[PDB]
This record gives structure tokens, C-alpha cells and sequence, in this order.
């Protein structure tokens, strides 16, 4: 009897069920160990020494500490070209503003808001989810090509004549708005912005297009990014401080390594064609009989 | 329960190849919800090594060291740091019953036989049965290893947990 | 010498007046040879206070 | 909180009313005319919306 | 004879309890 | 401190909440702000080391006690 | 017939001249058996004096120092009319305990719950009761949160009394660890804890009672830090000679609230002294994570409700006027958040309820802190607290407290609809 | 009656009299060394683990003594 | 043994020192 493999695994049975942590200590997840596993027949060595322990958690400390100080990149920015124009700055969003107003307050109000936004940076914020589509697949074509469009002359009456017919005024904007009154600081927001015709600032409006109403709010600040990176940090009234955010002090397999974004797979359920609308998820559920 | 032998034979007939060892895993309630565990895409994992990077490069020296630079035309690097990027995960099996049970009770209602040192009896809403790789480079292996789990769901969104090997193998491998 | 680890922690942590000394307290003199082997928490004066408190208050028991 | 519960009133703002306190000042006969401002927000006898 | 260990089981709970 | 415009004269308003943004904030209520937000706001561990130093020195006080029964 | 036992309920909890003495004697106890043996003729003298020196009766305000006093003061040290009361309280609590669940159909466990469990909530182990002492014996379906986890490992608790334990008391104010008293409290206690805190206290309170605690550290230090507690045997010349040998704080409080003519004020002080060392710690509070169970687990199941509850703490019904600046009040629930014990006891509190008048009503309006606001994962909601604002003063108002906490489960519409209700 | 301004490309906000720019640099300047909030996460683990091998000698140290 | 027990501890308490 050439008895199976199968038949032994379960016969064999499992030794002992060991729970185990995550090193932040948020998840736990128990490992089975089978005794009719190949682990067991391969007489394995086993050992660390503990400087290579401290090389795994400084790697570990380096893998959680990329978002954090590129979140500190962004507040030197801030500092450096507040600084550096001397404090004087324009006014680069639409609001309708009055002339008797104290304004030294708003200047504390947004020491103070700068203060706990800081107090308040997270992995989830502004620049992050900002810069997911900038690590993307097909992002160093799109750059290049809009870079070209954006660069082509002036076009001859040949290419208007006979050519084909040439060709986004509003952008995908990422916010991160903070608020004082509550000591509230709300990170993941997306906003739609584009300029307003009849000046040149701009309209931040939301999906909907409800006409984002915070910038009249006396107490809130807001930190707008835009996809190909400009910065923007509004104190109420519409006064705002521009910069780059720089990543260059930054590695670059760490960056792909910590929120790369993802590409997906083919699975049942999803079209082998390429970006049609897809039927719902496959969704195993136990509320029905699984059939 | 079905995916844990099929995972372990298949890691046994690829192990010239990459040294994988199996890690047969069950995941519960406290890890993720039950909206997340009942559109469950796929499981990811990926043996990063000890002191360094990855398993999925060169194991000494790339071209993803230098800096981003701050441009616009090949924000990082290209497309090819995109396919490093892809390169190093692989794809684990995976295995999700969307119904409360009993880890033991289920076993014995299935063909093994649990023989656990004292009634452990440990109750889940839904459990996903998952198994990962985790490599040893020559025969021998360090403790200094990490693994990250990563969750996909379908909408793009992802989650990490990541742990040691050390803690992984403190007493089982101290159990041979 | 321990006299003086005895007269830094009864006269500057726990405050006691010269009447009551480690002589005339058994507990007291008990709990100098606990509190002399722990080092921090000086500037916690109240928490050494209740400790004694809580011995002082269960030697006089019936049980 | 057991020190920070002193430091929430330090504020002199107040917190919006909730609807699940808005939905309990209305009598049993005027609550099903247009004058109740939640009623899409009642959706189920099990839940609330 | 081996309360000399249960001493030192003792302290660090103690400078458990102080450190953290 | 005060800010600079560029048009010389002012403009009123008739705007509604779901047109156009505008500062317009009473000064008591700023003041109210500004008293809220004003007032809503190691060597420690050289400390435990230190204090561990102290311990490895009780311990091998207890090595120097163990080995000469 | 339990009218007159309510009626004295009534009277001495809305009384505002409670003994304040009395507050902090249950933060010395938490219900442990043997702390109450220790102040058996202390609270004796304190039941019987008090009583007849003012007609409202003593230590309504602690669910422990009720159900401790009927059972180990009745050995006929108190004259019996406040047995009798006392009995009357407990057995109000086991009549409506007993109304709560379906006694004539709860045969029988039902995965791994039992059958009374998923008809009226009060007979769920999830629910808390508010103001808890120790730690229930179920701790299976629900996570206890200190700080920003679960402490579900079992290992960042310990507690031993009498022992000089110092450094869980130079740990007291911390909140990563806590220390519980090693008993679990069983599930028959459990419900009649959460009856008592959820049933008869505020319907007979009119959500007027509050929850405060005593930073007792620095308190019993410059309480007992006298040399006649310090030097003590194993006088009398004239009663301010006491006075000045026990302090004047002592002497504010304990001067006709447990003076008897036979023993002086001094043996009073040391009687009361004689339990410092079941201490405890500061009072810190404690969210309770519980998802539903799996008869109510078929409808939202990544729900996770929240239940905000208090550890060591003391509910009390007045202001203490004495113990003024060693108190913090903690408004948690829409119970036992009154404003005016707050204002009383608080000082930016007093500031925000003049300036805003309109909070300082007592249904469940007054804003709770924003970890304490979440109305929409708690299980007692609005409608509670809106009806036990107007509420009469009638155990059928405590038993309609009771009877209004049946579950929706598809078991618990079985259950109550199988015997016709 | 309300009266306005319109927004500008053109309209400047001044530095606020440089009595508060220069608590804006102090507060620059005592944060770039400090609390980064980046080994705030290995002072938990470092912590938590530090408790768990001293919990080990607690019961290697109560185990082997027998 | 015993001085098992002292060598073992010395060389934890030096891998201690490798957290801090």
C-alpha cells in the first residue's frame, strides 16, 4: 500500500497552537504547527546574535520614520520660506476679506495651529496620499507627455487647418484641515480646485462642488497639495505660503518599499478585457448558504 | 483548513528553488473586520531578510539607493523601480469561512487530530486560513528576520502588519 | 554605612518628627531595610508616607 | 481623560446638538408631520440612521 | 534556600511597576 | 500687522454662504477664540539605566553570595 | 408593599446634607469582605447615630456598602426597622432582577450563552454596570481598554494587600497598568450590580446623582500623618485635646456622624484607621469594547460598542463641601452627569455652565468630553435619560427602568413574544 | 450694511510688527531637536519588549531555581 | 549549574544593555 501523504498529514495531526504578535503590538494571529509538515525533516540551524537584532529594529525604525520625517521636511520648508521672504505673504486664495480686522491673533491662531498639526501628523495625511499616484505605473509617461503638451510651440495655421483638433482646468487636490475651536485636525480630505476667471486665485469646491465653506471660518488652517507637488498652507482669510515639498534627503527603495501603490491581479469575477466596468465583487458572505 | 496541506506540499516541492519554510496562519477578529474578511481580494507576504532590504533584489548594491531628487519626468526612478517593487512579493494562498466556529471543534470536525497540553478552546466570528513563506538562505536561519502581511481588498486599498522571526519560532524551533 | 541612607530617607523623604525614631517604631525599622533598597521615587514623599501608613495599619490588627 | 476632563471645559464653545437627541422632543402626534426635521433619518425599528 | 532568587523575582516587578 | 490691499477702496457685499467666501468675524468672538486656544495648551530612562547599573551591581553581589557554599 | 423603603430611599438620596464622611469610606472598601469586617461596629454606630440624629438613611449612594451591610451586619447590631429597610432594598433588587429575565422559559444555554442573556440585556454579561468594583467573571466577548489597547492579556494586573506594596502606589496615577482586587465578581452579583446602577439609582435620583473621585493619595497623607495614628497603642482631658490630637479635618468631619457616648472620638479615628491598607488607586476610567452577540451579530458585524465605565470611583448624589480640593468629578454617562454637583465641585465647569445656562438641565443634554460624547455606540441612549428625567419616584418607574432594556434579537422576539407579550 | 474687500493677486498680508515673527523662530528653533515622533514607536516596542525578556528572567529565574 | 545560573544571567543582563 503506497498510503498517502494526506492521510498521515491528518492522522499526524497538529502539535500545539502558538499565538504570536505584530511588533507594534495592534495585531495577533495564532500560527499553527503540524508535525507532518517538511519543516520538521529538514534539521535546520538556528541563532541570533543580538547585534543583528539591533541592525533589524534600526531597518524598522528607518521603514516606520520615512513618512515622519518627511512630514519634518515639510515644517523646516515651511519655516525656511517663511523666513526667507520675511514675513510677508500674499494672498493666492479667493476670499472676500475686510480692512478693520485685528491680524496679529490670526498670526497666533496659526502659530498655534501650525504647532498642533504637527502635534498631529500621521501616515495618513496630505502628502502621502499625494504622493500614491506619483509612484505609480504609468506615472513617468503621463509626467513626460503632459510635460511635452505643455512645452509644444505655437501652433502654425497648417496643424489648425488640416490637423487634428488639439485639447483639465480643475486638479485633484489633497487637504489636510486642522481647527482650533475644538482642537479637531481632520487628515484624509480630498478637495476639487480650479481658478476663479474673474481674478487669478483659486476655487476650492468639493466633489459635489459644494464651494469647501472652512476658509471663512476664522479659526481652521488648511495645508493644500497638488500632484505635481506644489504646497500650500492657508491661514483664514485667504493668505497662503507656497513651497516644494523635497524628498530628496530621502532614500528610494524605502519610499517604494513603505506606500508604493498597488497593482492588481486577475481574478474570477473581472474582465480580461482591460478597464471596462466590472460586475460586482465576488464576495464570499456567510449570510448566504456559500453555495 | 484545506489550503494549510496543499501550501505545505507546495512550498516542499519548490524548496531547491527558494529555501521557503511554511507558516500556516488563521487570522480572527482581532485583526480585521468581517467586511473586511467577507471581500477579502488576496494575501501578500514577503521575506525581507535580516540586517537589510529584501529577498527580491541583488543582495549587494542596487540601483534604488540614490535618491528621489525631486523630479517631475521619473519621480522615482521609472517604471523600473516599479517592477522592483513588484518583483518582491509573492503571492501566498488563502482561505476564508465567513461563519463563527471553534479552531479545535473545527479540526476535530474535519479529519485531524488536535492534541493540544490543556483546553485552549479559543472562539472566532470568521477565520481565514492563510499561509506564508519565510526563507532561510543556507540551511541554517537568523532570528532577525521580518515578514509583512499584506491584506488587499478589491477597491485598492491595502493594509501591513509586519513581525520578527524571533518571535515567530521562539518555542518551536526551540521544540527540535 | 546604612545610618545614613536611615537618616536621608526618614528625615528628608518621609518627614517624621524626633520624637517617633527608628528605636521606639518596630515597624519602621523593619521597613527601612525595603525602602533603603529602592532608590528613585524621593521625590515621592507621599507615596513612602502611605506605605507606612498601610503598615503601621495592618500591625495593629487582632489578626 | 481623568485630567483631561477638567481641560474639555476649558474651552467656552459647546458641541452641536446629536439627532438621536433631536429625534426626543417632538410629542406622539406631531412627530409624523413635515414640522420633524428627522424623519430621514428614522429608516428602521432596529436601527439607527 | 532558594527565596535568594524570589528576591530578585520580586524586584523586578517592583522596577517594572517603577520603570514603566 | 495689518495687511496691505491692493484695491484702494472698499467693495460691499451681498453674497449668501453658497457663494462666495468672506471674513467676517465679530471681535469678542476672536477674542474668545484666541483665550481658548491659548489656553488649551527623557533623562528619566539615563535615570533606569543608571538604576540597572545599580542592579547588575546586586546581582553580582549575588554571584559573589552563590558560589561558596 | 416596598413604599416606605423607597420613600427613605428618596428623601436621603436628594437630601443634600448626605455624610461626606460616608463618600469616602467606600473608596476605602471597593466591597472587599474583609475591608468591611474591620468597620463593622464603625459603620454600626454610623448606621444607627446618623439615623436618629437625622431621618435619612446612610450609604445609599455605593451598591457595596448595601448588599455587605445586609448580609454581614445582621447579627442584630443594628436595631431591626433598618435590617428591615436594607432587606427591603435587596429584595426590591431581586424582585426586579427576577422580572427582568422570562423566568418560564429560560431552560438551557444556547451557543455557549445562556438563554436569559439574550432576552433582557441586564442579564448580559456585555453590559456594565457604571460605577463597577471588581471584575466580572465573563470577560470572553469583550475587551477592557486602559489606554490605547485591550488589556485581554491577563498579565498587566496584580494586586496584594498589606504587604508594603509601594510601588503600585508610586504608580498610583498611571493608567497602563491597573491592579484589580483578585475576585471575580459572579454573574448573579454582576446583574444585581447592574440593576442598582442602572435601574433604581437614577429613576429615583432624576438623573440629579453624579460620579466623582477622591485623588486619595495626597488625601490619606494629610489625614492619618498625625502622630497619634504614627504613635499609637496596640488622654481625654478635654475634647479639644482630641481635637488637636486628631487634627481639625478629622474633627469637621467625624464630630456627630460616628461619635457614640461610649466610645470617644479618638478609639472613632483609630476605627476608621485600621483599614488604610486595602488603599486601591486613583480613579481612572475604563471603555469597554463589546461586540453583540451572535443572535444579534447577523446585522452589523463590524460594530463595536462602546461602554465608558468607572473603576474605583464613588457614585455620590451631593457636593462634598469638605473634600473639596482633593475631588475631581467625572461626568461620563448620560446618568450621573449632574452639573450641579459638578459646579459645585469643578471650577471651569461652574465657568462653563454660566456662560452657558442652558446646559445645566439633567436629560442627558449636558455635553459629555468627546471620549465620552460617542451617543451612537453606547447601549443606553437618549430616550433613558429623557425618561428617567420626568420620572416618578415609584418602584413601577424603576421596574419600567428595568423592562425597557429587552433586546431586538430575532431570540429575544421568540422569547417575548412566545409568552404573549 | 457690510462693507468689504475684494481678493487680489496683489494684496499682501505684512509680517505681523516682528514681535510675534520672533516667537514664530523660537518656536522654530526649540523643536528642530526633540520629540521627532519617530522613535516615540521604538520607544513601545523597546519598552514593551524590554517587559517581556524581564517577565522571561522573572520565570526563568522561578522555574530553574526549582 | 550555579555558576550556569550566574553566567547566564551576566550574559542576559549584557544583552539587556543591546535594547536601551
Amino acid at each position: 500500500d503506497e498510503v498517502a501523504r494526506t492521510d498521515e498529514w491528518k492522522g499526524a495531526g497538529v502539535s500545539r497552537l502558538r499565538e504570536v504578535w505584530d511588533v507594534q503590538h495592534r495585531v495577533r494571529l495564532r500560527v499553527l504547527w503540524y508535525v507532518n509538515s517538511f519543516w520538521r525533516s529538514r534539521e535546520l540551524s538556528y541563532d541570533d546574535h543580538e547585534v543583528e537584532l539591533y541592525r533589524a529594529l534600526d531597518a524598522y525604525r528607518a521603514r516606520i520614520a520615512v513618512e515622519y520625517v518627511l512630514i519634518r521636511a515639510v515644517r523646516d520648508e515651511i519655516y525656511a520660506v517663511l523666513r526667507r521672504d520675511g514675513g510677508a505673504l500674499p494672498q493666492r486664495f479667493a476670499c472676500h476679506v475686510s480692512r478693520n480686522m485685528s491680524w496679529r491673533v490670526v498670526w497666533e491662531l496659526c502659530r498655534h495651529a501650525l504647532a498642533l498639526w504637527m502635534d498631529w501628523a500621521d501616515v495618513r495625511s496630505c502628502i502621502i496620499k499625494a504622493l500614491t499616484p506619483r509612484l505609480s505605473r504609468g506615472a513617468a509617461a503621463a509626467a513626460q507627455r503632459a510635460r511635452r503638451q505643455r512645452e509644444r510651440s505655437a501652433p502654425k495655421p497648417q496643424e489648425l487647418l488640416f490637423g487634428p483638433r488639439n485639447e483639465p482646468a480643475e486638479q485633484t487636490w489633497y487637504a489636510d484641515v486642522v481647527r482650533c475651536v475644538r482642537a479637531q485636525v481632520d487628515l484624509g480630505v480630498e478637495v476639487r480646485a480650479a481658478r476663479c476667471p474673474r481674478t487669478g486665485l483659486w476655487i476650492v469646491r468639493d466633489r459635489r462642488g459644494r464651494l469647501r465653506r472652512w476658509l471663512s471660518q476664522p479659526e481652521v488652517c488648511v495645508l493644500y497639495v497638488t500632484p505635481d507637488l506644489d504646497f500650500y498652507w492657508v491661514l483664514p482669510g485667504g493668505f497662503a505660503v507656497s513651497s516644494r515639498v523635497t524628498l530628496h534627503g530621502l532614500a528610494q527603495r524605502a519610499l517604494r518599499d513603505r506606500f508604493q501603490n498597488f497593482e492588481a491581479v486577475l481574478a474570477r469575477g473581472m474582465h480580461v478585457e482591460a478597464g471596462r466596468q466590472e460586475p460586482e465583487t465576488p464576495r464570499v458572505s456567510g449570510r448566504r448558504l456559500p453555495f | 483548513m484545506e489550503t494549510h496541506l496543499y501550501s505545505d506540499l507546495a512550498f516542499e516541492a519548490r524548496f531547491a528553488d527558494d529555501e521557503q519554510l511554511p507558516l500556516h496562519l488563521v487570522l480572527d477578529q482581532e485583526v480585521l473586520s468581517n467586511e473586511e474578511a467577507e471581500t477579502l481580494r488576496y494575501v501578500y507576504y514577503r521575506n525581507v531578510d535580516s540586517a537589510g532590504r529584501s529577498t527580491g533584489r541583488a543582495p549587494g548594491g542596487d540601483e534604488d539607493d540614490a535618491p528621489a531628487s525631486d523630479d517631475a519626468e521619473d519621480a522615482v526612478g521609472g517604471d523600473r523601480a516599479f517592477d522592483r517593487e513588484r518583483r518582491t512579493w509573492q503571492r501566498a494562498c488563502f482561505r476564508v469561512l465567513p461563519r463563527p466556529l471553534e479552531l479545535l471543534d473545527y479540526l476535530r470536525q474535519s479529519g485531524l487530530t488536535v492534541t493540544l497540553e490543556k483546553e485552549q478552546r479559543v472562539r472566532m466570528f470568521y477565520a481565514v486560513f492563510t499561509t506564508l513563506g519565510l526563507r532561510c538562505p543556507d540551511n541554517r536561519l537568523s532570528g532577525a528576520q521580518t515578514l509583512h502581511l499584506r491584506l488587499v481588498w478589491p477597491d485598492g486599498s491595502y493594509r501591513d502588519w509586519e513581525f520578527l522571526a524571533r518571535d515567530l519560532l521562539r518555542e518551536e524551533m526551540e521544540a527540535n | 554605612k546604612r545610618d545614613e541612607k536611615h537618616r536621608h530617607v526618614v528625615n528628608v523623604v518621609l518627614e517624621l518628627p524626633t520624637e517617633i525614631s527608628e528605636a521606639t517604631h518596630p515597624v519602621l525599622a523593619t521597613m527601612l531595610s525595603k525602602y533603603t533598597r529602592m532608590s528613585s521615587l524621593f521625590n515621592d514623599k507621599c507615596a513612602f508616607k502611605l506605605d507606612l501608613l498601610r503598615m503601621v495599619a495592618v500591625s495593629r490588627t487582632r489578626r | 481623560a481623568a485630567r483631561r476632563i477638567p481641560h474639555f471645559y476649558r474651552v467656552r464653545r459647546e458641541v452641536p446638538r446629536t439627532v438621536n437627541e433631536m429625534k426626543q422632543d417632538f410629542v406622539v402626534t406631531d412627530f409624523y408631520k413635515v414640522g420633524n426635521i428627522t424623519l430621514y433619518t428614522e429608516l428602521h425599528p432596529f436601527f439607527d440612521f | 534556600l532558594r527565596q535568594l532568587a524570589q528576591s530578585v523575582q520580586d524586584t523586578i516587578q517592583h522596577m517594572r511597576f517603577l520603570y514603566l | 500687522s495689518l495687511l496691505h490691499t491692493f484695491w484702494r477702496l472698499p467693495v460691499a457685499v451681498f453674497f449668501e454662504p453658497h457663494e462666495e467666501n468672506v471674513l467676517r468675524c465679530p471681535e469678542r468672538v476672536l477674542r474668545r477664540l484666541l483665550e481658548d486656544a491659548a489656553v488649551t495648551m527623557d533623562r528619566v530612562r539615563k535615570r533606569y539605566l543608571r538604576q540597572e547599573l545599580r542592579d547588575l551591581g546586586h546581582r553580582v553581589q549575588t554571584y559573589c553570595e552563590d558560589l561558596e557554599g | 408593599d416596598y413604599e416606605e423603603t423607597l420613600r427613605l430611599f428618596k428623601t436621603t438620596v436628594t437630601s443634600p446634607n448626605y455624610p461626606e464622611l460616608c463618600y469616602l469610606v467606600d473608596v476605602l472598601v471597593h466591597g472587599n469582605v474583609d475591608a468591611f469586617l474591620l468597620i463593622r461596629t464603625f459603620v454600626a454606630r454610623c448606621i444607627v447615630n446618623m439615623f436618629h440624629t437625622r431621618q435619612l438613611l446612610v450609604f445609599a449612594h455605593s451598591y457595596a456598602l448595601v448588599t455587605l451591610i445586609a448580609e454581614h451586619l445582621a447579627d442584630g447590631a443594628l436595631p431591626p426597622q433598618l435590617l428591615f429597610h436594607y432587606r427591603n432594598l435587596v429584595a426590591v433588587l431581586r424582585l426586579v432582577t427576577r422580572i427582568s429575565a422570562l423566568p418560564g422559559l429560560n431552560n438551557g444555554q444556547l451557543a455557549e450563552e445562556p438563554l436569559s442573556a439574550y432576552v433582557n440585556a441586564l442579564h448580559d454579561h456585555r453590559l456594565w454596570p457604571p460605577f463597577v468594583t471588581h471584575l466580572p467573571r465573563n470577560m470572553e466577548g469583550v475587551q477592557v481598554v486602559a489606554d490605547r489597547q485591550p488589556l485581554n492579556p491577563a498579565n498587566i494586573e496584580a494586586r496584594h494587600h498589606g504587604v508594603s506594596d509601594v510601588p503600585r502606589l508610586g504608580a498610583m496615577d498611571a493608567d497602563e497598568p491597573l491592579f484589580v482586587d483578585d475576585y471575580r465578581a459572579t454573574d448573579d452579583e454582576w446583574t444585581l450590580q447592574k440593576v442598582f446602577y442602572l435601574c433604581l439609582m437614577p429613576a429615583m435620583t432624576n438623573n440629579r446623582a453624579c460620579g466623582l473621585g477622591l485623588n486619595l493619595k495626597t488625601l490619606l497623607v494629610d489625614l492619618f500623618y498625625r502622630p497619634a495614628f504614627l504613635l499609637m497603642p496596640a488622654p481625654e482631658d478635654s475634647i479639644a485635646a482630641q481635637r488637636q490630637a486628631v487634627g481639625e479635618m478629622l474633627t469637621e468631619l467625624v464630630e456627630d456622624v460616628a461619635t457614640d457616648a461610649h466610645t470617644p472620638l479618638l478609639q472613632a479615628c483609630r476605627e476608621l484607621f485600621l483599614a488604610v491598607q486595602f488603599v486601591g488607586e486613583h480613579v481612572k476610567v475604563l471603555e469597554v469594547r463589546a461586540p453583540l452577540d451572535h443572535a444579534q451579530r447577523q446585522g452589523l458585524p463590524d460594530f463595536i460598542s462602546r461602554q465608558h465605565v468607572l473603576y474605583n470611583g464613588c457614585c455620590v448624589v451631593t457636593a462634598p463641601k469638605t473634600l473639596i480640593e482633593y475631588s475631581l468629578p467625572v461626568p461620563f454617562h448620560r446618568f450621573y452627569s449632574n452639573p450641579t454637583i459638578c459646579a459645585a465641585l469643578s471650577d471651569d465647569i461652574k465657568r462653563y455652565v454660566t456662560e452657558f445656562p442652558h446646559y445645566h438641565r439633567h436629560d442627558g443634554g449636558f455635553p459629555l468630553p468627546t471620549a465620552f460624547a460617542h451617543e451612537y455606540h453606547n447601549w443606553l441612549r437618549s430616550p433613558f435619560s429623557r425618561y428617567s428625567a420626568t420620572c416618578p419616584n415609584v418602584l413601577h418607574s424603576v421596574m419600567t427602568l428595568a423592562a425597557m432594556l429587552y433586546k431586538i434579537s430575532p431570540v429575544s422576539l421568540v422569547l417575548q413574544t412566545k409568552a404573549h407579550i
